[PDB]
RNA sequence: GGACUUUUACUUUGAAAAAAUUAGAGUGUUCAAAGCAGGCGUAUUGCUCGAAUAUAUUAGCAUGGAAUAAUAGAAUAGGACG
RNA sequence: UAUCUGGUUGAUCCUGCCAGUAGUCAUAUGCUUGUCUCAAAGAUUAAGCCAUGCAUGUCUAAGUAUAAGCAAUACAGUGAAACUGCGAAUGGCUCAUUAAAUCAGUUAUCGUUUAUUUGAUAGUUCCCUACAUGGUAUAACUGUGGUAAUUCUAGAGCUAAUACAUGCUUAAAAUCUCAGAGAUGUAUUUAUUAGAUAAAAAGAUGAUUCAUAAUAACUUUUCGAAUCGCAUGGCCUUGUGCUGGCGAUGGUUCAUUCAAAUUUCUGCCCUAUCAACUUUCGAUGGUAGGAUAGUGGCCUACCAUGGUUUCAACGGGUAACGGGGAAUAAGGGUUCGAUUCCGGAGAGGGAGCCUGAGAAACGGCUACC
């Protein structure tokens, strides 16, 4: 038989289901960025965790570990390449600081509203959607 | 199958193993030839790789060798006298490697005369000029001369008739003949 | 319908294991010794058909005997199977005596003939020469390239003999 | 093979082909409601002989054939249509009646499941047995 | 081995090595030996003895190719073959600790060597020479 | 069991050839030839997977039947024919020749050479014995049994071959200093010098190597090919020139061409 | 090359540990999961970068270390050294 | 990516479990189900049973064409049947068996067989043909047939070969052998010999009985081309004379490649309510042979009394094929792996065996159940 397709889960569900603190902090992020699911939030915090996972794992290696420098650049090269890391913060472990909001800002959906162009983030989403 | 696998056979700890996998052909063995005297008969056997192999059963015209001189004359074999594996072969006169036999030995007397000439035990000229040129080359042992007076000579096989078909041996000399002599007359 | 085995010597019917001889070998490939039933060589009332071969003739003809006269259906094809089908020796060089056979469909009809094999011809002769010739040019190149080697027999026995 | 049954009968209009969005209509169903109705596929169509069932790709109207893969949706009878609103078919007034009854249970208690299944299977066997 | 060597019912001698009774080079029986390789060389007990032992790494027609192993002779009780005990520690990852294990190795001992139980010993892998033996001894420490 | 495998499953095929996981299910199983299955590179790979002169497999068995194609001068119609290290391939059209050579990352590389000087091949000697009737022969790394060799050439050396016959023209001894190519190991495909032999009898002969930028490494002897005098490679060599570089070093050379 | 460094454990480095999977560099599959692709301009007869790298525990191989922890070194000297 | 909450009391602090919570490439199942991409899937229970169909056949310029097949001066194009060759030993499926077995990594063959590929490699042959041997023979086909029935086959009549069976064709030197006619290859089998390789005086390897050579003979005498297709150049002393080129098929040996068979070290889950086990019938070893492709108690004869075990043998269990791997992961761990790759085993259960380089084959045969 031919080889297996590889696939992966993009998201990860919270541990305590009914902490209002997380319930409300989630809903604020929804109306602000015009999201529907918590999956939209979960996907991003899972991304962010899959990213600090690499980040704390490189600061444990002593400076000048060729792996530390090499993927340390590779990371930040990819993170101000999107604007979720600000240009000054290119320094090494400012990465560990990001909340999710910096990603929802750099979403296509938000820009189409923060660049004039939409008048409301909910209007932005359907504008993108309809070709 | 007559199988050659170790996978029957208790392990070194004394423990009966299990039967995984049936006998495979590449671990087979076959029955012995049990080759007898006379009426030369050999059977091809088709062995692995297509290679043939010749199964002596009833051989009689057996090549030999001397071979303190390197002579190797084909000669009749008349019987077997001693076997170190069991003495049930000396009385079935079945020939295998390491058997000890009586051979005709006249083709060796009638080559001793040819090279040197005495012989035992009571025509051009390129040979006379080499006849007494070869000297000090008629010192037999008391062990080997005393036989032509009986005619049959004592030899041991070195080939494998079951495998090679052709069965060829050498002749007993030195303590090799001394040792095998102290059991032929130790049986006596 | 079971047939009779050429030598079995029974009036009955029995089962044997068959190689490529007599009532077998096909249909199945490469031996493959199917076990089939056969019937004895001796006759009895239980038979349906006996196959007899006329050997002598006697008094009165039979209508399946004299008038029925069917032909050989193929003529010789080896040069010497043609040559000594008539008595012609190596000195007769057939292709003049090979039989022909006619057929008529669209009226040129011209005959078909069997292509003799074992035919004494070039390049059976040419390839015979070309073969034995190749034996030597290789052997001669072998013999002479062999000796071309043993001139470093000199130089490398002239750094251990001419080395003082 | 044990207990499956050929749906047997006659093509009156249209054609039947192997694999088909047939609507199986039991004698309860009416074209308004959803009732003794199944919209499932016709595995194969074969023509019947005496233990020959030579299989067949399709079959036109006016003939006698069997269908496989239909049986599990049929109690005793039915009409197969592909119209959104074709009606059922008449109920086959026959002469004999399931009037002489008997009582059954299994000799061995473990076998009752094989008996209750069997009674559904027997009721398909015949057009009359209740 | 003892009884000179001809205790066996077959005559016991090296194959294809010729004690010729027409040239009295007074050794009167030629001794074929080979240097085993790998550093260790043939003991003088092998060159000068007169045992037969077709399995001797020096006298015999058998060669030494694989692993070379060091064990300690634990049984000395079958003819021309002994068994040694190799000890080692196996590692149990979960406890980050070790347990003592040990295998036994039946080893042919050519009559060149006298060996007593005790006696750390050096062995090298040769062709299967019995059901259980695949090693032959070369040293005594 | 029961016989020789005629098939090769993808992902059982060597990483050398760099075939897509998904694509089809099978790889092409190299035929029997001069080198080895794992170290070969069948024709079908070369024509279609790097050159991209073919798209189908049906194409190569439609272009090889032209006899458009030759390795070591001989034509070789077999689609799954095992072509390995050091051979050459002239082509009828395109007046264009290739030699099969590793890049630094250990895979076979496309590499072109002159109409002439594809006339000659190199090969490592691994067997030197006496033939029947006393005729000494060598065996190269491509199965060539070459007779009457310059005596005291001896195993581990390399030999130039004229490809008209199996002619040995010159020979480089295997000695401290000579230039080498790495043909195995994590360091497969690197070049430079020779600085040691740990003789290691009974075992593996590791061999210390130093390259143009003075990087030590060790590879076991059957992973080294002696390739002539230093700075004077006896074969036309692909533009990478087999020297290795850091993973961080490679990134910078890309950003040079901004 | 003729006699051995008593012999082990541990640890450093190196080669070894198939491919896939995992980690992970690169690449706007329109994103993404993926895949190992792809990238630069002419009304066409080309140019060009990739297909990395790593953890791949054991046991074995090669190796640097000589702490830690075992072990043999002469005592009926039959001992070293010549 | 290092989190706990509810429940024993009148109340308290504990122990401590039950319950809750989160994931599961983890099965099942209920309700619900619009778009796109990706794509597991009769493993678990029953390695239980199977209707029907299919899953292995194969042709070139180049083994055999007289189809009474087409198409139109031995044959000649195309070409069914049949012979010959090759393949059918891969693939695919399944995981029943299997616990030192398999398997993984790591060794070994100085312990063996090997179709094929690739590369090297071969003048010699009679005890009355070589311008070319025999029917030592037959299929398809013709025709006579049996049986309810099968890929059943008989009886009679032809004819091919790269099928089967044969066998003559050579120089030029020498070494022998009777001022000179014949015998001198290779492989089978034996035995002896060299294989030096540590200085002055009458070849390879860590290592060999290695490669190789030499002597003396052996053999139901192995191979050493009576084969095809495309071309037709050259020679003059112009004759089916003599020559010659690019290819196809085949063969002994050696190498190679794909393999394989054995094999060294270390490593398996639960169980002592398994503590001894193995050896009369091979258990551990010794000599010898036999057998094998070859080592080996693999088997046999003779002998010896050995071999394993608390550092857990032996036995029992596994709802156990091993492995790469999967799930959960602060770290350590826990649980799984029938299943895309690798290795192995099996083809209803057992055994046996033909063919062949390769099978102890199952879309092969034989027997029992
Ligand atoms: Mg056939
Ligand atoms: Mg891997
Ligand atoms: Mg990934
Ligand atoms: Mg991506
Ligand atoms: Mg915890
Ligand atoms: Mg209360
Ligand atoms: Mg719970
Ligand atoms: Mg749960
Ligand atoms: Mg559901
Ligand atoms: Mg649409
Ligand atoms: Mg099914
Ligand atoms: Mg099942
Ligand atoms: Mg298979
Ligand atoms: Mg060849
Ligand atoms: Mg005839
Ligand atoms: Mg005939
Ligand atoms: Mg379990
Ligand atoms: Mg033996
Ligand atoms: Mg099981
Ligand atoms: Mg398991
Ligand atoms: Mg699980
Ligand atoms: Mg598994
Ligand atoms: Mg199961
Ligand atoms: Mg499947
Ligand atoms: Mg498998
Ligand atoms: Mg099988
Ligand atoms: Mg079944
Ligand atoms: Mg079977
Ligand atoms: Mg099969
Ligand atoms: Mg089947």
């Amino acid at each position: 038989p031919r080889a297996p397709r590889t696939y992966s889960k993009t998201y990860s569900t919270p541990k305590r289901p009914y902490e209002s603190s997380r319930l409300d902090a989630e809903l604020k992020l929804a109306g602000e960025f015009g999201l529907k699911n918590k999956k939209e939030i979960y996907r991003i915090s899972f991304q962010l965790s899959k990213i600090r996972r690499a980040a704390r794992d490189l600061l444990t290696r002593d400076e000048k570990d060729p792996k530390r420098l090499f993927e340390g650049n590779a990371l930040i090269r990819r993170l101000v390449r999107v604007g979720v890391l600000s240009e000054d913060k290119k320094k090494l472990d400012y990465v560990l600081a990001l909340k999710v909001e910096d990603f929802l800002e750099r979403r296509l959906q938000t820009q189409v509203y923060k660049l004039g162009l939409a008048k409301s983030v909910h209007h932005a989403r359907v504008l993108i959607t309809q070709r | 199958g007559i199988s050659r696998d170790s996978r029957h056979k208790r392990s070194a700890t004394g423990a009966k193993r299990a039967q995984f996998r049936k006998k495979r052909k590449f671990e087979l063995g076959r029955q012995p030839a049990n080759t007898k005297i006379g009426a030369k008969r050999i059977h091809s056997v088709r062995t692995r790789g297509g290679n043939k192999k010749y199964r002596a059963l009833r051989i009689e015209t057996g090549n030999f060798s001397w071979a303190s001189e390197g002579i190797s004359k084909k000669t009749r074999i008349a019987g077997v006298v001693y076997h170190p594996s069991n003495n049930e072969l000396v009385r079935t006169n079945t020939l295998t490697k390491a058997a000890i036999v009586q051979i005709d030995a006249t083709p060796f007397r009638q080559w001793f005369e040819a090279h040197y000439g005495q012989t035992l035990g009571k025509k051009s000229k390129n040979a006379e000029r080499k006849w007494a040129a070869r000297a000090a080359s008629a010192k037999i042992e008391s062990s080997v001369e005393s036989q032509f007076s009986a005619g049959r000579l004592y030899a041991c096989i070195s080939s494998r008739p079951g495998q090679s078909g052709r069965c060829d041996g050498y002749i007993l000399e030195g303590e090799e003949l001394a040792f095998y002599l102290r059991r032929l007359t130790a049986k006596k | 319908g079971f047939p009779m085995k050429q030598g079995v010597l029974l009036p009955t019917r029995i089962k044997l294991l068959l190689t490529k001889n007599v009532s077998c070998y096909r249909p199945r490939r490469d031996g493959e010794r199917k076990r089939k039933s056969v019937r004895g060589a001796i006759v009895g009332p239980d038979l349906a058909v006996l196959a007899l071969v006329i050997v002598k003739k006697g008094e009165q003809e039979l209508e399946g005997l004299t008038d029925t006269t069917v032909p050989k259906r193929l003529g010789p094809k080896r040069a010497n199977n043609i040559r000594k089908f008539f008595g012609l020796s190596k000195e007769d060089d057939v292709r003049d005596f090979v039989i022909r056979r006619e057929v008529t469909k669209g009226e040129k009809t011209y005959t078909k003939a069997p292509k003799i094999q074992r035919l004494v011809t070039p390049q059976r002769l040419q390839r015979k020469r070309h073969q034995r010739a190749l034996k030597v040019r290789n052997a001669q190149a072998q013999r002479e390239a062999a000796a071309e080697y043993a001139q470093l027999l000199a130089k490398r026995l002239s750094e251990r003999k001419a080395e003082k | 093979d044990k207990g499956r049954f050929y749906a047997f009968g006659r093509v009156f209009a249209g054609t039947v082909k192997s694999g088909q969005k047939v609507r199986i209509q039991g004698p309860n169903y009416v074209p308004g409601k959803k009732d003794d109705l199944f919209i499932k596929a016709i595995q194969r169509v074969v023509l019947m002989m005496g233990r020959f069932v030579e299989p067949i790709d399709d079959c036109p109207a006016g003939n006698i054939i069997g269908l496989v893969g239909i049986d599990q949706f049929l109690l005793k009878t039915g009409t197969l249509t592909t119209s959104e609103t074709a009606h059922n078919m008449k109920v086959m007034k026959f002469s004999v009646s399931p009037v002489v009854q008997v009582a059954v249970e299994v000799k061995n208690a473990n076998d009752l499941p094989k008996l209750v299944e069997g009674l559904k299977r027997l009721s398909k066997s015949d057009p009359c047995v209740l | 081995t003892e009884l000179t060597v001809q205790s066996e019912r077959a005559f016991q001698k090296q194959p294809h090595i010729f004690n010729n009774p027409k040239v009295k080079t007074s050794k009167r029986t030629k001794r074929w030996y080979k240097n085993a390789g790998l550093g260790f060389k043939t003991p003088k007990t092998a060159i000068e003895g007169s045992y037969i032992d077709k399995k001797c790494p020096f006298t015999g027609l058998v060669s030494i190719r694989g692993k070379i192993l060091t064990g300690t002779v634990v049984s000395t009780k079958m003819h021309r073959t002994i068994v040694i005990r190799r000890a080692y520690l196996h590692y149990i990852p979960k406890y980050n600790r070790y347990e003592k294990r040990h295998k036994n190795v039946p080893v042919h001992v050519s009559p060149a060597f006298r060996v007593q139980v005790g006696d750390i010993v050096t062995v090298g892998q040769c062709r299967p020479i019995s059901k259980t033996v695949r090693f032959n001894v070369v040293k005594v420490s | 069991a029961r016989g020789p495998k005629k098939h090769l499953k993808r992902l059982a095929a060597p990483h050398h050839w760099l075939l897509d996981k998904l694509s089809g299910c099978y790889a092409p199983r190299p035929s029997a030839g001069p080198h080895k299955l794992r170290e070969s590179l069948p024709l079908i790979v070369f024509l279609r997977n790097r050159l991209k002169y073919a798209l189908n497999g049906r194409e190569v068995k439609a272009i090889l039947m032209q006899r458009h194609v030759k390795v070591d001068g001989k034509v070789r119609t077999d689609t799954t024919y095992p072509a390995g290290f050091m051979d050459v391939i002239t082509l009828d059209a395109t007046n264009e020749n290739f030699r099969l050579v590793y890049d630094v990352k250990g895979r076979f590389a496309v590499h072109r050479i002159t109409d002439e000087e594809a006339s000659y091949k190199l090969g490592k000697v691994k067997k030197v014995q006496l033939g029947k009737k006393g005729v000494p022969y060598v065996v190269t790394h491509d199965g060539r049994t070459i007779r009457y060799p310059d005596p005291n050439i001896k195993v581990n050396d390399t030999v130039k071959i004229d490809l008209a016959s199996g002619k040995i023209t010159d020979f480089i001894k295997f000695d401290a200093g000579k230039l080498v190519y790495v043909t195995g190991g994590r360091n497969l495909g690197r070049i430079g010098t020779i600085v040691h032999k740990e003789r290691h009898d009974g075992g593996f002969d590791l061999v210390h190597i130093k390259d143009s930028l003075d990087n030590t490494f060790v590879t076991r002897l059957n992973n080294v090919f002696v390739i002539g005098e230093q700075g004077k490679p006896y074969i036309s060599l692909p533009k990478g020139k087999g020297i290795k570089l850091s993973i961080a070093e490679e990134r910078d050379r890309r950003r040079a061409q901004q």
